[PDB]
């Protein structure tokens, strides 16, 4: 069809160097012979630099390379939802084809600062220490942050299966479909998280853009833009979105190999000048849009996995200062046994109050300065008699709740159950319970609430807040309770 | 391994301090109602404890500034060998 | 006469012109990008001449979908931003684009941002202070005029208040304006200040110049300097005081340090552009007293890894005069402003330049405060009766010292009903004195409490 | 139609074709050097195509002797190696060549080391736990049956020879093929592993690939995946559970290393390549069971300088299913094997897999053992007398617990003099339970050092007076 030609002049790791090609666009698809995609990053006089994204041992000097004319761009639609694809869209599932309803090109711009609202409405994570201490409201972005092994993963599966009530209302406003972008992943660990996400129900209102370890390294940098995309097409057709980037360490790594073998000037850690672009411009399509848009939303809960907990390595820096919030998990805090291990005296979420319902925000006040307070009367564990009474009271509390902020894993809680059971801590009522029986006590008294005094549950759910009569019922209902639970001491929890 | 040795003993020192401030305030409350007293055997615990933790402060204070120092060389240095090697291959 | 892209890597663009139609270092150019998704004019501002008539530039926004070969358009001016009084109001870009209505002061006068310092003779050779009104901040940690003030504080401090209470002081009290300029600018946080602003009908006092985090580092590195022109503007054409307010500073830094990647520089210590102090000087000069005016800047440091020598830091306090900390302690006190007054610090709280009575008794509130911190612990862990009768003297001393350091502040008459105090600064300077000799312990502690100079405090210990 | 050499420099090579003969990439390419001592037939990989016909490639052995402009052959394919049940019992080098008996094998299928790893349609993630018999391991780092278990250390903290353990406790008994790659690391060493496998009966088993640390950086770079082709036709093939292991992986990308700078690469952060995670992906995903085919996976990877943050093992710690890290720490006080049982981890230990009990007690021993390490630093300057009364007792719990969590090890006897041992994991449990009861406070410590399970403990309690 009269196409416009170059030739390959030479390729080597990834990377090849096509002549010709005059009108080719900065970041064009291009075709190489035997179905090969690459991407023109470097146009100069002599060639274009083109980052193959996959099968690059197929490409040989001498190949004829045709242009797309387009930019990157993605299908997307609602047949997304419970579909495992690569970064072209393309499904890995072994599922057949997905029906796209339309494309979006990677890099459209993000929603203007005039083209916002406030962020206002809760996301909830269904985890306690999330929920009532760095609150993510719809929007947000919440980094995930911490060494390996720390929980992250299990944070953004458990907010991901807490969706789940909300997609079962059917009410696109409560609703959130939720992308969750591997990247660099073993490919065993994203059928786990898939398997997980199955076992709960969220694979209904959940795709996965996977790019696995063994993918090309353009596919690891353009993971995260292509699940930005398909939710992206969410957002702005009044949907409201939830995107995990687990994680973005493996795609600035990826970014910065490309970089280094098209010979890009380096930087700190080796990092090509726009590492911070690459990620501020994925993170800032997060946004709240305005009713004049649908006032659809995106959150991000991108995951950054830090080494030695070094949070003023590059990487983690940049990522800190593009988030609204931090959510810090330390090795330490796990293997004390508090899981999930955030550590709640440096975590943040800069929009706050805003994204928790009143119900939460009132039980929750106290919670900051309790645990503060804990922390710095730790010392004083063993001086418990030589503590004033109001000190020695705060210690015991700040272990009540330090043991009530435990939660177990893939078990998110509505946020009815949360506030009782922050309601609990924050109280009073777990002052005459044993500090090991806490959680118990509060699964048990939880179940105890689900199966005869729903209405308690059904007031704060409905109203978003806890009324007088509510709590004065749920107060009696504790005593009552309390005059029932055995403490694992065989000591009486009563009065 | 400088700079991991330096933010060992700087969680080291933090810990030592933590409890001697402990310390500190027991012997005061004590006062008003074992060795670590300072020169009692060569009140007395309280101002052992008390010197002690401003010695733990101090220690954690220059230990900071060393591993500050380090972090800062480490970074030049590895962005010295970066830009070596670019420059080899220029 | 027009260019054309012969290399596009990145935000790295290389133009060639003609033999003799080369554009000057730092000269805007106008591209077309044409795909139709992408479409967009790019600005691109000529970093380099390197030789047979190629100029390397650093694009003002993303390249993608740029061709080799597309024209190149010299605009014969660097990057110029718009100015006067109609900047009031609206919200810009690092380029003087119009964010809150595009097109907007296309027709203004336009003043290049790369403009030198006042000479050095037109420079004003002695300190002078900026009375804001604010006790704790003219008693404690003095303003100067023309100088520099460095911010600290997490989120929930109260920062965004005392931000808006700065540009109603300025507005209120100088006559003057306020122009803040988000570098490194989270599009959240830019919409919510624009909104907050309006809501609090301060918006009109300010001009606003975002450089977004998700623009590509030329803008972040060039909106301070944008911002910077229009204060300029105002401060020696309109004959007004200026308040400059910078959000991030260390995002500027950090982008100069991109911007000097990009373009093959070899990185400094610790990673950082080899100009940095210059590129820091040449910011921060600009923000002086010259000819009876001055702009003074209220900058947000961001410190790396909370080394105070890493490079960025040490270079930016070498052009800080003071230093306000927001603490969260204060703030959950509900002492508002919430500054620290043990970690905030000023230059000129010298009796040489704030004078001897004012010194003395700053001092003397800094002594008692920091007794009170040290007996903090002891009174939290054994109790406030361990502590001798003296050391009670000098905790409710104290106490009523701090709580009197808080005001009711102009931006807090949006919260609170109440409208806010203006102290002078020699009433306070009394006022704290008598509070430092103990000729208000009997007095309830709440009397302290959000309230203006001595009238109003005896009116409130009435009312109890 | 034939290339010829134009540069060389160390172990890559420039080779010039006419045009329309360029090899394609991984070509394997021969090449002569004939001066007498040194005489040899290279082995080239094309590494790049270079354009104006000229590809780089990397030497698979030593390029001493060779000259320019000598005639470069190209094979048309890519290094592959014999394949079939016929590998079982011999050993070869990274080029498929036996070395035990050399010529063998050269008449079998042969399959180019270089494939696509399996789809990801086809992956099923593997939860059963392996058992060995390792107090440490099955209590902590429990491994997985076709799953990838790995050793993390740094030098000579004993990965090689827990390597060498869990070939006897899981190979020796095994119903399937085993393939060990020794990748990198010393001849001495793969000599003994072929010499005791044969004393074992388990070489029959066993198919060995060897490319030594004084082999090339080609070489190295190959070897592993010489040995994961043969380990993937026993997968995909003849349809067997398979047994792989691999010591050093790490060696893989160190090799990759050597050659960057001299392939024209940018170096990236702590010199390595800059193709680190990309490489290592493609060769870390070919290793893992698919759906009905097995192959259990355990790798040896080297921490160079005990550092952990370095970019090599950090990568490759996201393709691992279980992970024993060894610690410097832990050895240097004769704690064996120098498991770190904090910084270790598995993704089968939860209630779920290995039950509330085995949970329970593995999350007790854990926490106990970071509150002694939280208190170690007190311990050392203001004594033990200033603890409380329960950081006391929970001091003397955490140093029986991690003096218990050392093992005689089987092949440990060839440096203590002591014969191995093996833990029952319902027997670990238990122990364990009582330890973090403290049944066992009143026993001295050294009771508890390099033993097998409660009877060893009660004996060498009674050799130390107590019981
Ligand atoms: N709340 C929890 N309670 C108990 N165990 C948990 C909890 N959250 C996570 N875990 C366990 O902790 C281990 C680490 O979890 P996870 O894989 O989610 O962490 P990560 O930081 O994402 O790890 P990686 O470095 O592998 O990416 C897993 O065994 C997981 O089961
Ligand atoms: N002086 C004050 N009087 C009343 N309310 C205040 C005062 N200062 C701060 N607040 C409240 O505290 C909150 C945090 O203040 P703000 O400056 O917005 O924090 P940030 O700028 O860090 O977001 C605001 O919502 C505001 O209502
Ligand atoms: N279980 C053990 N018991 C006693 N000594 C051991 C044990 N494991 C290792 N060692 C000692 O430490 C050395 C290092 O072992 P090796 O596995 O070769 O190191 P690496 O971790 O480098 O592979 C051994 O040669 C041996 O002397
Ligand atoms: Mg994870
Ligand atoms: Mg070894």
């Amino acid at each position: 069809e009269r196409e416009e030609i170059g030739t390959v002049i030479d390729a080597g790791d990834g990377i090849a160097h096509v002549e010709g090609l005059p009108s080719v666009m900065t970041q064009e698809l291009l075709e190489f012979p035997g179905g090969v995609l690459g991407v023109a990053l470097n146009l100069d006089e002599h060639s274009v630099g083109a980052v193959i994204l996959g099968e690059f041992e197929k490409i040989e000097e001498g190949q004829q390379v045709k242009r797309t004319g387009e930019v990157l761009s993605v299908p997307v639609g609602d047949a997304f939802l419970g579909r495992v694809v690569n970064p072209l869209g393309q499904p890995i599932d072994g599922q057949g084809d997905i029906a796209a309803e339309t494309r979006r090109a990677l890099e459209l711009q993000a929603p203007s600062v005039v083209q916002r609202q406030s962020v206002s409405e809760p996301l909830q994570t269904g985890i306690k220490a999330i929920d009532a201490m760095t609150p993510i409201g719809r929007g947000q972005r919440q980094l995930i942050i911490g060494d390996r092994k720390t929980g992250k993963t299990a944070v953004c599966v458990d907010t991901i299966l807490n969706q789940r009530e909300a997609w079962l209302t059917g009410d696109p406003k409560q609703q959130v479909r939720c992308v969750y972008v591997a990247i660099g992943q073993k490919g065993t660990t994203i059928a786990s998280v898939k398997r997980a996400l199955e076992e709960g129900g969220a694979m209904e209102y959940t795709t996965i853009v996977a790019a696995p370890a063994s993918d090309a390294a353009g596919f690891k940098w353009l993971a995260p833009y292509t699940g930005s995309a398909i939710g992206q097409h969410w957002m702005y057709n009044g949907k409201h979105v939830l995107i995990v980037f687990d994680d973005l360490s493996k795609q600035a790594d990826a970014y910065r190999a490309i970089s280094l073998l098209l010979r890009r000037p380096p930087g700190r850690e080796a990092f090509p000048g726009d590492v911070f672009y690459l990620h501020s411009r994925l993170l800032e399509r997060c946004a709240k849009l305005s009713d004049e848009l649908g006032g659809g939303s995106m959150t991000g809960l991108p995951i950054i996995e830090t080494k030695a907990n070094d949070i003023s390595a590059f990487i983690p820096t940049n990522v800190i200062s593009i988030t609204d919030g931090q959510c810090f998990l330390e090795s330490d805090l796990f293997n004390q046994g508090v899981r999930p291990a955030i550590n709640v005296g440096v975590s943040v979420s800069r929009v706050g109050g805003a994204a928790q319902i009143k119900a939460m925000k009132e039980v929750a006040g106290s919670l900051r300065l309790d645990l503060s307070q804990y922390r710095e009367l730790e010392a004083f564990a063993a001086f418990a008699s030589d503590l004033d009474a109001a000190s020695k009271a705060q210690l015991d509390r700040g272990a009540r709740l330090v043991e009530l902020l435990k939660q177990p894993q893939y078990s998110p809680l509505a946020v009815e159950e949360q506030v009782v059971a922050i309601f609990l801590g924050t109280q009073g009522h777990l002052d005459s319970v044993p500090v090991e029986d806490v959680q118990r006590f509060e699964s048990e008294l939880l179940e105890h609430v689900k199966a005869s005094h729903s209405d308690i549950f059904d007031g704060i759910r409905e109203t978003k807040k806890l009324s007088e009569e509510a709590e004065e019922k749920l107060v009696s209902v504790i005593n009552e309770f309390k005059k029932g639970f055995q403490a694992s001491d065989g000591s009486s929890v009563v009065v | 391994a400088t700079l991991r040795e330096l933010r060992g003993r700087i969680r080291s020192a933090g810990s030592i301090k933590k409890i001697t401030k402990a310390q500190e305030l027991i012997a005061t409350s004590r006062i008003a109602k074992r060795g670590l007293c300072g020169a009692y055997n060569a009140a007395s615990r309280r101002r052992a404890m008390k010197s002690a933790t401003d010695n733990a402060d101090d220690l954690i204070k220059a230990l900071t500034l060393a591993a500050n120092r380090e972090r800062q060389a480490q970074i030049t240095q590895e962005i010295s060998e970066i830009v070596g090697g670019a420059n080899a291959l220029a | 006469t027009a260019g054309r892209v012969v290399r596009i890597t990145g935000p790295v663009v290389d133009v060639e012109f003609p033999r003799g139609s080369v554009p000057e270092l730092f000269n805007a150019l106008h591209a077309e990008i044409t795909f139709g998704a992408l479409a967009k004019t790019l600005t691109l501002e000529v970093a380099q001449h390197l030789g047979d008539s190629l100029v390397r530039c650093i694009s003002m926004q993303p390249t993608d979908g740029l061709v080799r070969g597309v024209e190149v358009t010299d605009t014969g001016a660097s990057i110029s931003v718009p100015v006067g009084d109609g900047v009031k109001g609206h919200v810009f870009n690092a380029l003087g684009d119009c964010l809150d209505d595009p097109g907007y002061g296309k027709d203004f006068e336009h003043w290049s941002i790369h403009r030198k310092p006042p000479a050095f003779s037109d420079l004003e050779p002695r300190t002078e202070m900026l009375e804001t009104g604010l006790k704790v901040v003219d008693l404690l940690t003095p303003y100067v005029r023309g100088g520099k003030i460095a911010l600290f504080g997490g989120a929930g401090v109260g920062k965004t208040v005392l931000i808006q209470e700065m540009i109603n002081r300025i507005a209120r009290n100088f006559g003057g304006t306020s122009v803040f300029a988000g570098v490194g600018e989270r599009t959240r946080e830019g919409n919510d200040l624009w909104v907050e602003l309006a809501d609090a009908n301060v918006l009109k006092d300010t001009a606003l110049v975002f450089g977004q985090m998700d623009e590509p580092p030329g803008t972040r590195m060039r909106v301070a300097l944008s911002a910077l022109t229009m204060a300029e503007f105002f401060r020696d054409e309109q004959g007004q005081d200026v308040l400059l307010f910078i959000d991030n500073i260390f995002r500027f830094t950090q982008a100069g340090s991109e911007v000097s990647t990009l373009l093959g520089r070899m990185p400094s210590a610790v990673g950082y552009q080899p100009t940095l102090a210059d590129e820091m000087g040449e910011l921060q000069e600009r923000i002086t007293s010259t000819r009876g005016r001055s702009i003074t800047s209220m900058q947000a440091v961001y410190v790396p890894a909370d080394d105070y020598t890493d490079p960025a830091p040490a270079t930016t306090f070498a052009h800080l005069d003071a230093t306000t900390e927001l603490s969260r302690a204060v703030f959950s006190k509900g002492i508002f402003p919430a500054v620290d007054p043990l970690a905030s610090s000023s230059t000129i709280l010298d009796p040489a330049i704030v004078g001897d009575e004012h010194y003395r008794v700053a001092q003397e509130v800094i002594r008692i405060l920091q007794r009170y911190k040290d007996l903090q612990d002891i009174i939290a862990i054994l109790g406030i009766d361990e502590l001798s009768e003296e050391d009670k003297q000098l905790v409710n001393r104290a106490r009523r010292i701090e709580r009197f350091l808080s005001q009711n502040m102009m931006a807090a008459e949006q919260f609170t009903g109440q409208p806010g105090s203006t102290v002078p600064l020699k009433e306070t300077i009394e006022a704290f004195d008598k509070l430092t000799k103990g000729e208000f312990d009997h007095l309830p502690e709440q009397a302290f409490f959000l309230i203006g100079g001595l009238d109003d405090l005896a009116k409130k210990a009435e009312s109890l």
